[PDB]
């Protein structure tokens, strides 16, 4: 269903990643097994911020492994590919989904903000603005947030 | 040998394989601390974090459990599955779990041990794949809710039919019933082997030895 | 299959390859669906004989003799009680008439057993006899005269207890 | 092996111009079982689409 | 064209952003009234945006 | 002699939780999905049958009507509730169609 | 349009869930048809052996 | 068409394109659905996709004889049926004398 | 080692079927059963045109 939508949306960067010589077919397939597990856990009812957080953490570790893999296997700081921003785009997507589902969790909002600010080199001044607008609207009486 | 018997055999072999959702909710609902509902709803991550805390407390109590933290209590231990490993690795698992039960027979009055063993039940299905060792481990605590719950969730090997009549009741098993159990002659050989193992590993303690010797006395009586 | 919903009924109104038979099953307790179908086929056989003999020229000694033969034989079987009609033959020969001729029902109206199921249980346990010889299978249509000479087997607990209650037991006959 | 008329079509439906256009589109299937999800969507996306309760002004551009 | 709505509550004010518009002519119909009752469809028509507690 | 077989992880196919929604593997192998034309033809035919049994045009009328037959109608091109009708009686009404 | 469809099918192929199993020699002296069902059961997974 | 609607004198199609208003000289302003199916409720995405798939499939197979027979069978008042066959007769007559 | 096809397709055949999925799918196939006479030598002979 909607899980199928998310998985197929994930395919093309996987294609690029295997195409460039830095991930073997089997490794990528294992990556997708884990992806599908996470996707169903989020989509199915009863999910929780712990599920969103673990999904993020797994993807972040995949990103680190990909970076070190491209550093080692071909000694390039950054491949001019689709993947190199695709993983972080998906992390941003996860953060947005989690916050649209549980707008209560201050800890998750704050992880979102810390991530986006820390990666702030490529990010948007405007994007920090949007996150803060949405958060303030939801929790106006949190002087901590203000 | 009737086809019904042969299929009963194959069901025994495939006792622990969850071939569909209903059977999975059974095998996962069987648990030591939580009732059926919450047991069926919760997850390996939650169970495992509780296990990590509990076993850390137990290791603080005595340093032996660290090896189990290394080999049966890792995130890799969250990952692996009993069913998709080969026979050799199955035997390795069995040896490790038997050693852990031997250690843990000594602290069955600690909620830490209760939680850690709950992990072990829920992830490696000891309460089906190896119940003789578990029962032999906890037999001397026979007046305790922990043992009542083990009976409630266990499937009874043919030697323990007395406890079978006391499953799912409300009153604890009685000394007379335990004496019938020991009065069996095969069960005596079983328990002899268990004591031999305990001695060779130097893991014996008072309460256990008290219960053993009192049962032997009443057997001859 | 699933008590399928309204629209799919409308598309598939006839896809079920999965109740007078059951009504008689409950009212006079005949043994099986195949038994009921047997009785129906018997009735149909009689009907078609009526039709074809009627098609035969009514002014024929052969046809009229064979008609009287059939009707007499049916009367002797005791499915029907009259003799003077043929429209009787075309109408009132029913699975009901045959099943009330059935033995345990005969036991019940003649009052051997208080219920049809008790009657059938007694036939199984082997306590009844018709004339000389006893009967084990309930699906036993009893002829007129024979059903008049039904009773218990000798030296059975049932007759012993009946006579005991009457205080008319007589051990010379080893009743 | 004479083909069957009842399941034989009748005339090229509208959105096509030529019999061969028609045949090739029939070669390509729509259903969920034969295409990925994204392709299935964009194949079944209808030509004109409207938002539910809004008023549709006539277009104005120069 | 109903972009937002305001809803007062004993514990403060809420403001919702209307996402879709139920059709305006059909409003008296069994189908749209039922979707107001059901919760699944109301979420499709409305998402909360703000909430100021007293 | 390196060998392996199809091994399934029931953990992967049958979820540990009860609420978690089991996964549906899909394989778009054409020889795995056998009938395209006949299957899609019957889906389309069922679809038209359902159309015929769902066609219910009339949705309702506007109040008690006009006394003497309607001869002028004008929708409001701005809004969407509003039309204006007028009758040979001489009486014009402004309807809220919501 | 047809080409877009089949490219989509290939992407689904990257997304498949599993992998076929095989049997190969590694060598030239020994041949495949010389293996025995006992050997396979010993060398493979317990679920399959069951 | 209805037994209670007569001499349609005015028709207006609605600014959301969804409905039709018809003023008729029996004094009534009826209003109808533009496509006789499309209920006005909001539809879950799964259902919406299934419905669009329905429409695409039947546009594809529109001209197959079975589907055409079924989706063109619409019931019409006897006056219109008879008038239509008469009008066809007259056109054939004109055509062959020509 | 290599006899059966490792990865099946849930929409057609599930080795894992909860009872409700099985019965629902049974009604599904019952709706979409193909007509008996559609069986021909070339499963595409439905599409073409003649006048």
């Amino acid at each position: 269903s909607k899980t199928r939508y998310y998985l197929e949306q994930c395919i093309p960067e996987m294609d690029d990643l295997v195409e460039k010589g830095l991930f073997t077919k089997n490794e990528v397939s294992l990556i997708m097994k884990k992806r599908t597990d996470f996707e169903h856990r989020l989509n199915s009812r009863g999910s929780s911020i712990n599920d969103y957080i673990k999904y993020i953490n797994y993807e972040s570790n995949v990103n680190k492994l990909r970076a070190k893999r491209c550093k080692r296997i071909l000694q390039v700081k950054k491949t001019n590919s689709l993947s190199d921003w695709s993983i972080q785009q998906r992390i941003g997507f996860i953060y947005q989904r989690g916050t649209n589902k549980f707008p209560q969790d201050l800890k998750f909002w704050a992880m979102y903000l810390n991530y986006m600010k820390a990666r702030g080199n490529q990010t948007s001044y405007k994007k920090i603005h949007n996150i803060y607008n949405q958060l303030l609207k939801l929790h106006p009486t949190n002087v901590d947030i203000w | 040998s009737s086809l019904s018997d042969q299929l009963a055999q194959v069901a025994s072999n495939n006792a622990t394989v969850a071939l569909d959702r209903k059977r999975r909710q059974k095998l996962h609902s069987a648990s030591l601390i939580y009732n059926s509902k919450t047991a069926a709803t919760q997850d390996y991550d939650f169970i495992f974090e509780n296990a990590s805390k509990a076993l850390e407390e137990l290791s603080q109590i005595e340093p032996k459990f660290a090896i189990f933290s290394r080999t049966l209590f890792s995130e890799s231990s969250i990952s692996l599955d009993r069913n998709v490993q080969t026979k050799e690795e199955i035997k390795d698992l069995d040896n490790a779990i038997n050693a852990y039960l031997l250690l843990a027979s000594s602290k069955w009055y600690l909620a830490p041990t209760l939680h850690a063993t709950e992990w072990l039940v829920r992830r490696f299905q000891i309460h089906v794949k190896n119940t003789e060792m578990l029962l032999l481990s906890t037999l001397n605590y026979y007046q305790t809710p922990v043992f009542k719950r083990i009976l409630s969730i266990i499937k009874l090997p043919p030697l323990f039919n007395c406890l079978s009549n006391f499953v799912r009741s409300e009153k604890p098993p009685t000394a007379l019933t335990m004496i019938k159990l020991f009065n069996d002659m095969d069960f005596l050989k079983l328990y002899t082997s268990y004591l031999d193992q305990c001695i060779k590993h130097n893991a014996t303690y008072t309460n256990q030895l008290l219960f053993t010797t009192c049962c032997f006395i009443n057997v001859v009586a | 299959v699933r008590k399928l919903k309204h629209h799919e009924q409308k598309l598939l109104k006839k896809v079920d390859f999965l109740h007078r038979d059951t009504q008689v099953m409950r009212t006079y307790h005949i043994q099986n669906r195949e038994d009921y179908h047997k009785y129906n086929r018997i009735c149909g056989d009689i009907r078609r004989l009526a039709n074809k003999l009627s098609l035969l020229p009514p002014t024929d000694p052969f046809r009229r003799k064979h008609e009287q033969l059939l009707l007499d034989k049916l009367y002797a079987m005791g499915v029907l009680t009259t003799k003077s009609k043929i429209s009787d033959l075309e109408n009132k020969v029913t699975v009901s008439a045959i099943c009330r001729r059935r033995l345990p029902v005969i036991m019940h109206r003649l009052k051997m057993a208080e219920t049809i199921q008790d009657a059938v249980k007694f036939i199984e346990q082997g306590h009844v006899r018709v004339g000389p010889n006893l009967i084990n299978d309930p699906a036993y249509l009893v002829t007129r005269n024979m059903e008049d000479y039904v009773t218990w087997v000798d030296n059975s607990k049932i007759k012993k207890t009946l006579l005991r209650y009457r205080n008319q037991i007589d051990d010379f006959d080893f009743s | 092996n004479k083909k069957n008329l009842k399941y034989q079509s009748s005339a090229v439906p509208f959105p096509f111009e030529n019999r061969e256009q028609y045949e090739r589109s029939l070669r390509m299937p729509i259903g969920q079982e034969w295409t990925s999800r994204a392709s299935h969507q964009e194949l079944i996306k209808p030509r004109i689409m409207t938002k539910p309760g809004q008023v549709i002004d006539p277009l104005k551009a120069p | 064209p109903i972009e937002y709505l305001l809803f007062e509550e004993p514990t403060g004010y809420a403001v919702f952003k209307v996402k879709l518009q139920q059709d305006d002519i059909g409003s008296r119909l069994k189908e749209v009234q039922e979707q107001i009752n059901d919760f699944g469809a109301f979420t499709k028509l409305i998402e909360l945006v703000s909430f100021a507690p007293f | 002699m390196k060998i392996k077989t199809i091994k399934r992880s029931a953990d992967d196919y049958v979820p540990v939780k009860s609420t978690q929604e089991s996964q549906m593997p899909r394989n778009l192998n054409p020889e795995l999905h056998p009938f395209e034309r006949a299957r899609e033809y019957t889906k389309a035919l069922n679809a038209t049958k359902l159309e015929r049994m769902f066609a219910k045009p009339f949705v309702g009328q506007l109040g008690y009507g006009h006394r003497d037959g309607v001869y002028a109608i004008a929708k409001n091109y701005g809004s969407l509730n509003k039309l204006a009708t007028g009758s040979a009686d001489g009486v014009i009404k402004y309807w809220n169609m919501s | 349009q047809y080409k877009k469809a089949v490219s989509s099918a290939a992407a689904t192929d990257y997304l498949l869930p599993e992998s076929n199993g095989y049997l190969e020699p590694e060598n030239e002296l020994e041949k495949t048809f010389k293996v025995q069902q006992s050997e396979i059961k010993s060398s493979v997974d317990v679920s399959t052996a069951n | 068409h209805t037994k209670r609607m007569q001499h349609v004198f005015q028709v207006k199609y609605s600014m959301d394109s969804k409905y039709i208003i018809s003023g008729s000289d029996d004094g009534n302003v009826r209003l109808w659905r533009s496509k006789a199916w499309e209920r006005s409720n909001v539809k879950t995405t799964r259902e919406k996709n299934k419905l669009e798939y329905d429409e695409k499939l039947k546009e594809r197979f529109r001209h197959m004889p079975e589907i055409k027979r079924i989706s063109r069978h619409r019931h019409v008042p006897q006056v219109i049926k008879k008038a239509q066959e008469i009008k066809n007769i007259e056109l054939s007559s004109i055509k062959r004398r020509e | 080692p290599g006899a059966g096809e490792a990865n099946y397709d849930a929409l057609e055949l599930n080795p894992f079927e909860t009872k409700k999925q099985r019965q629902e799918q049974e009604v599904r196939t019952l709706l979409n059963k193909l007509p008996a006479d559609t069986i021909t030598l070339d499963p595409n002979s439905i599409g073409s045109v003649d006048k």
